[PDB]
């Protein structure tokens, strides 16, 4: 590996790199900020960011703010998404509020109607990544039963 | 439309001279440039030339690094339609008289390939023939022609690095 | 004749054979002329040939091989034609395929008889309304509807109100390529087209649009013969394959108060009607005062 | 020193390190002279100016290798004043070459002709017997007849034998539908057919054939459009504001048989946009921060109500007071009828950091390179990379008149790749009142953008590509622009028997031509000298010159590089005896359901003999013309206006070396029906008696709105046009609104507007009863 002096530094370049290609609305395209959104790696990106601030490096509070508020958007409007060269539409769309869920649960910040309302189309899953994801979710932010 | 280089040698004696062989078809002037590699880090040099026939023009970047150009020398050839090979009269190139290794690349004039010819020579009527074995090594010194002048101190044994 | 009679009821390196069912529908078809058996099959072969070069992005040296020589014999006979019919007392007679539109009055006792000399050919293309709505169905092409605000939000279609500015957009997909796909979108009576067409007398898609960006530059990717702007409906004629979806996206404005149907969206090729989609059935329309 | 390099020929120098081995090495395309042709292309013939470099015009010209695309030599000869040369032109001509031993000069048709887009050399392209085609409008629905008229006149708007014009009627798709033969009928031509109601919609046209095979179009759109019933006008201000001013727009909407709308509702939309084309007068000029953030947004919602004059007020707080870069307001604005349905119009508002600002305009062309960031292929001006990007500066006011500044940053900034924005070069920059700064910068490769700050802390960049280009190459979007030489004219029109006095206000000395150009050739050949600042020289109009295609042009250089400047200006030609007065009185107000009368009267002063003058009159509801904003068919400005500039500029200035049928609406279903009126009348041609008098009598059914009465007038040169406009209106407005078509099982509130346009109060009882498919 890496010395720990030169992994600390490469995770600094790697947020001030990623914060570039955050667009208006909070999510993230692949490599500018004019780009389309990518809907799961919003997720993905998020998720690194949030545990990014857990292990002691710095990300602009707005960036975080901006991007759990389009992660919320997620929760709340599967229905805007375009994905239009997926096979399984509501699998992807599943896979995509399942994983908004978890980086929102773990930051106290998803909505338990919405995790509720994501956990009546449970059905439309196509792995068990997901339904854990929304499970940890709904246990975190108050449904043991449904969690 | 052709000329190269046609011995592949590494060692062109410094009697019976008569320059580095090269075979032509149709080709009346040759631009040829000369490159001494640098006596420090050589072993490095010969791995990445491999003693070829002809230089890349991407890969001449790494290995021309280590080799510096002495003379930039046009010759003048006569034919007009047989693929004759000829002579390169280098004694008159006096930065070519001093020590080192060389590299010889030649093209035609106005003339613009990925590869142009090129070879690795050392002018010199001295013919060694060394001895290895578990601990020593014996080498014995001569001459090329008719002569056997076997006086030797003049014996620069380098490393991979490129130190004596 | 077991194994020839079995053939035509199977259906289709990998399997080593460098085929296809397109090449072996081909091969297959050659196979019965050559040896001039059963001809009621071989022209039910041609037929289903003809829609699969059809729906075909590219076709291998194989395939295409096949098809020349399954079909180079075909065009060597005259184009002449006769035909005595139901909705004429003359005989009808031509060098060229020729149209004949007809009524209901006529379709419904619709008979055709060959008075050549030569098999003809017909196709018989009737379209109407049916009696009542009929389920969402798929066929090859796919089609979805959804309705956004300008905001970039799904709108909820309950809080539309009269001068409301709605994103219509339109998914368009298919298992093999149509080139000749009709898009026909029919509206809410309660909602009325931005005619882009008459730029100065309407609200500017590109403008209003700004929040779906991405449709709008998934919908200049599209291969668009032409869209039309009509009192009831949306009309896009388009070319789709099963690696390019297609996106289209429309402006239009809640008008007139009320409770309207909503049609579903539809989508069918013009040589293939085979080749057809109706998206989901949505919730009645209104528009609010 | 080289003596091969001093014989004739175009020579490529390729340069490299005595002993470098490259992938590629520079190389360069040249020609060794000190002589400048200025080249004319004409749809015949091409005449060509020799001169020379440095202090000399060396105008002999034998010189003249003109070689097609083969490469073979055409024609070479000499002519004219101290030198010149008139040759054939041809469709595929590729080159021009100049000296046989002393010295050559290199000059190519086959790279664009110098853009002229600063000059006004626009105008219609019949320069041939002209065919003017007009109607009563532009805008039909499916199932409509169209109505086309036609006059044939010559290029100087007179008469011509009695001849057949062929007419195409072309689909949006290309293809015809129709093809006629028209003959005329008391010199009058006339073309009507009913458009099938499954036609297509979108833009169709009338391709005419005179003869000459070079078609004369007549667009019209074919849409299933509903003409408007009220009229909506959303005023701005036309000097732009500052970042600190409150954007406001004055609203107006009535309903067009002359009543306000009083209690309307006026929904839209206020739009944040960068101005980047802020001065119109210098068309490719870019103005403003291509770096800045938030220039684009979605500033309000916009819901009033209109008050009891029909009157409402748009306004918003500026939210970019700080701003370096020219922004606009854009307010959609929707004025909605008691049914919802709306009449909605744009209008902008320009918003300007400071009073003058600098400009930018890349001197390269534009070409499409895929961005796999963006994943889309957008058009972006690209140079070669390792190769100087050349830049035209201004500092410009809204007018475009360039004011005098000094100290503007001028900054080339390379942007990231894969840390921030790194700064490459820096410079300073003076320019005078009306000078074009050309600033050039030594570029590497990647992307780039060059930005000019001006001392009132005014910000102006492009962003520019640095790279390969594999085609695909936008139509001459890197020609030479040449400097411009402000030409004045003493007289606002011309006659055969007058004489022009043109004054050339060069930017500096310099010799070249003074001429008078037509789309066959010249007319006044050559004047060689400018001296001084200005030059006033006279200009005799010759009398045969019948045609209104007529130009002026002017060229100068001088050296240092022999900077070149070039000026043209319309000449013109049409006189105002040749317009006739017609005059129109309609009544202001009428009823429904009776007949509108026309009373025409036709002169012009000192002749006053309007003789055998027909009228044809038309009336059109406003409403369908105010969807198109269409123009009322002018004769004389048709037959006589300010037509196309017939020459194309080539020059070597600017490379000089310094240092079925219905089958898609059957697949749909069957369309419902709408029985929205169309209110359009077309009466015969009439004759004017002795005094210029007469009238026509349009019969006008149950209409409530504006209509426009048009009217246009002829005899062999002399051409009249009039509007007015007549409102129809009952003493008791009684209008419903309703959906362009119910579906089955749908419910609708429908609107009835019920209105008193009398003095007197009224008592009425509505009684209403539903039959066919509606019930109440
Ligand atoms: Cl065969
Ligand atoms: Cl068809
Ligand atoms: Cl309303």
């Amino acid at each position: 590996g890496d010395s720990d002096e030169k992994r600390r530094a490469s995770v600094d370049i790697g947020i001030s790199r990623l914060l570039q290609m955050q667009r208006d609305n909070g999510g993230f395209a692949l490599w500018d900020k004019n780009g389309d959104e990518e809907y799961w790696l919003t997720a993905y990106v998020m998720d690194f960011l949030v545990r990014a601030g857990e292990q002691g490096y710095s990300v602009p509070t707005d960036a975080i703010n901006r991007g759990n508020e389009r992660l919320l958007r997620y929760l709340q409007d599967p229905g805007m998404m375009s994905i239009p060269y997926a096979d399984n539409l509501k699998a992807s769309k599943f896979a995509v509020q399942s994983y908004a869920a978890l980086v929102l649960a773990r930051q106290q910040k998803a909505p338990l109607g919405a995790l509720r309302e994501i956990w009546e189309h449970r059905a439309d899953a196509a792995s068990g990544l997901p339904l854990l994801q929304l499970g940890v979710a709904l246990k975190t932010m108050g449904d043991a039963t449904r969690g | 439309p052709s000329v190269g280089f046609a011995s592949r040698g590494s060692l062109l004696p410094g009697k019976v001279v008569e320059g580095l062989p090269v075979m032509a078809l149709n080709v009346n002037n040759v631009d040829v440039n000369f490159f001494r590699v640098k006596p420090e880090s050589l072993p490095a040099f010969i791995s990445q030339w491999e003693y070829r026939n002809s230089l890349a023009n991407w890969q001449s970047d790494k290995l021309l690094q280590m080799a510096d150009l002495v003379y930039t020398g046009r010759f003048d050839l006569n034919p007009a339609r047989t693929r004759e090979k000829l002579l390169l009269p280098l004694g008159d190139i006096k930065p070519l008289q001093q020590a080192g290794v060389y590299l010889a690349v030649m093209n035609q004039a106005g003339r613009y390939d990925y590869s142009n010819p090129a070879t690795l020579f050392t002018l010199s009527d001295i013919g060694v023939s060394a001895h290895r074995y578990h601990n020593r090594l014996d080498i014995f010194t001569q001459s090329l022609e008719n002569g056997a002048a076997q006086q030797g101190i003049e014996v620069s044994l380098l490393n991979e690095k490129g130190q004596t | 004749e077991e194994a020839i009679a079995l053939a035509l009821k199977t259906p289709r390196i990998w399997l080593g054979d460098y085929g296809s069912s397109l090449r072996d529908n081909a091969l297959m078809l050659s196979l019965l002329e050559e040896n001039k058996l059963l001809p009621d099959e071989q022209y039910t072969l041609l037929n289903t040939l003809s829609q699969q070069a059809f729906g075909e992005r590219w076709l291998s040296t194989q395939e295409s091989n096949a098809l020349f020589l399954a079909a180079r014999t075909i065009q060597d006979l005259p184009g002449k034609w006769q035909a005595q019919t139901s909705f004429s007392a003359e005989q009808l007679t031509g060098e060229k395929a020729q149209n004949s539109n007809l009524n209901s009055d006529q379709l419904v006792t619709l008979q055709v008889s060959n008075s050549g000399d030569q098999p003809l050919w017909l196709r018989m293309d009737a379209s109407g309304y049916p009696q009542s709505a009929p389920l969402p169905a798929n066929n090859v092409l796919q089609i979805e509807r959804h309705i956004l605000g300008t905001d970039g939000k799904s709108k909820s279609l309950d809080s539309l109100r009269s001068g409301d500015l709605v994103l219509v957009w339109l998914q368009v997909k298919a298992s093999n390529s149509v080139p000749d796909a009709l898009v026909v979108d029919l509206l809410p009576a309660g909602l009325e087209l931005e005619n882009q067409n008459l730029a100065n007398g309407s609200a500017s898609l590109e403008q209003s649009g700004g929040e779906v960006q991405n449709l709008l530059n998934q919908m200049q990717q599209a291969s668009i013969k032409h869209i039309e702007f009509r009192d009831d409906r949306f009309v896009a004629a388009v070319a789709v394959d099963e690696y390019q979806p297609v996106t289209l996206v429309y402006l239009a404005r809640a008008v007139t108060p009320g409770t309207y149907q909503v049609p579903q969206p539809m989508v069918e090729s013009m040589y293939v009607p085979q080749w057809r989609a109706t998206g989901a059935a949505e919730d009645l329309l209104i528009v609010r005062p | 020193d080289i003596k091969p390099l001093q014989q004739a020929g175009v020579y490529l120098a390729v340069m490299n390190q005595a002993g470098r081995y490259d992938y590629s090495n520079p190389a360069t395309l040249f020609t060794l002279s000190d002589i400048g042709v200025s080249a004319h292309r004409y749809h015949n013939r091409l005449d060509i100016f020799t001169q020379s470099l440095e202090n000399g015009a060396a105008q002999q010209g034998i010189e003249v290798s003109l070689l097609n695309e083969k490469g073979q030599t055409l024609t070479q000869a000499t002519s004219d004043a101290q030198g010149h040369v008139q040759l054939e032109n041809d469709k595929n001509a590729a080159l021009l070459l100049a000296r046989k031993d002393g010295q050559t000069t290199l000059l190519d048709l086959k790279l664009p002709a110098l853009d002229l887009a600063e000059f006004n050399i626009a105008g219609a392209p019949g320069y041939s017997k002209q065919f003017f085609m007009f109607g009563p409008r532009d805008l039909y629905r499916p199932g409509e007849t169209v109505i086309l008229n036609g006059l044939l006149r010559d290029a100087d708007g007179k008469a011509l034998p009695n001849q057949p014009i062929k007419l195409d009627v072309i689909k949006p798709d290309g293809q015809v539908l129709r093809s006629v033969v028209s003959q005329p009928e008391n010199g009058l031509y006339h073309f009507t057919w009913p458009l099938d109601s499954n036609a297509a919609t979108g833009m169709w046209h009338i391709r005419a054939n005179t003869g000459d095979n070079q078609y004369r179009m007549w667009d019209f759109h074919v849409e299933d459009f509903m003409p408007e019933r009220m009229a909506l006008n959303l005023t701005g201000e036309k000097t732009p504001l500052t970042p600190k001013d409150e954007v406001k727009f004055s609203v107006v909407g009535y309903y067009l048989y002359g009543a306000p709308a009083n209690g309307n509702t006026l929904q839209g939309q206020l739009f944040l946009r960068p101005l980047r084309e802020a001065v119109s007068a210098l068309p490719g000029f870019e103005f403003g921060d291509i770096a800045a953030e938030n220039l684009s947004r979605t500033l309000d919602e916009v819901q009033l109500t209109l008050d009891d004059k029909g009157r409402g007020e748009v306004s918003t707080e500026s939210q970019w007071k700080e701003t370096h870069s020219p922004l606009q307001v854009i307010f959609q604005g929707s004025l909605l009828e008691s049914g919802g349905r709306p009449v909605t119009r744009r209008a902008e508002q320009a918003i300007w950091p400071a009073d003058a600002l600098p400009g930018i305009r890349p001197q390269f062309a534009s070409k499409s390179v895929y961005d796999y960031r963006t994943d889309s292929t957008v058009k972006q001006p690209i140079v070669d990379e390792g190769s100087n990007a050349a830049f035209d500066i201004v500092y410009s006011d809204a007018q475009g008149v360039k004011k005098a500044v000094s100290g503007l940053q001028v900054r080339l900034i390379r942007e990231r790749r894969d840390q921030k924005d790194l700064i490459e070069n820096e410079q300073t920059l003076d320019l005078k009142a009306d000078e074009t700064g050309k600033v050039s910068f030594p570029v590497e490769w990647g992307a780039y953008r060059l930005e000019v700050k001006a001392p009132n802390e005014a910000v102006s960049s492009v962003r520019f590509w640095a790279g390969y280009s594999w085609q695909d190459n936008s139509d001459g979007s890197g020609a030479v622009r040449p400097d411009r030489v402000t030409l004045k004219l003493d007289k606002a029109s011309y006659r055969p028997g007058d004489t022009i006095k043109l004054h050339i206000a060069a930017p500096t000395a310099g010799k070249g031509y003074a001429m008078v150009e037509s789309s066959e050739g010249p007319l006044w050949w050559q004047e060689i000298d400018v001296r001084a600042q200005g030059l006033d020289l006279t200009i005799p109009v010759d009398k045969t010159w019948n045609r209104h295609d007529l130009y002026l042009s002017t060229l100068v250089v001088r050296p240092g590089t022999p900077k070149r400047a070039v000026g043209v200006l319309h000449l013109p030609l049409g006189d105002e005896n040749r317009r006739l007065d017609l005059a129109l009185e309609t009544p202001a107000k009428m009823r429904p359901n009776q007949p509108l009368t026309v009373k025409i009267k036709a002169s012009t002063k000192n002749g006053e003999k309007p003789k055998q003058v027909n009228v044809l009159v038309s009336a059109v509801d406003s409403g369908v013309l105010n969807i198109t904003d269409y123009v009322t068919p002018d004769p004389w400005q048709a037959f006589f206006g300010q037509k196309r500039y017939g020459a194309d500029i080539y020059d070597i200035y600017g490379q000089v070396i310094e240092g079925g049928d219905g089958d898609e609406l059957k697949r749909g279903g069957k369309p419902p029906v709408n029985h929205v009126n169309i209110v359009v009348q077309q009466a015969l041609p009439v004759t004017l008696n002795e005094q210029g008098e007469g009238s026509v009598t349009l019969p006008i059914g149950d209409f409530n709105g504006e209509l426009r009465v048009m009217a246009q007038a002829w005899t062999a040169d002399d051409f009249g046009s009039n509007e007015s406009k007549v409102i129809v209106a009952a003493p008791v407005i009684a209008e419903l609104n309703m959906p362009r078509f119910m579906a089955s099982g749908d419910t609708s509130r429908l609107t009835l507007d019920i209105t008193n346009l009398t003095d007197k109060p009224q008592k009425l009882n509505v009684a209403l009863t539903a039959s066919g498919l509606l019930e109440l």
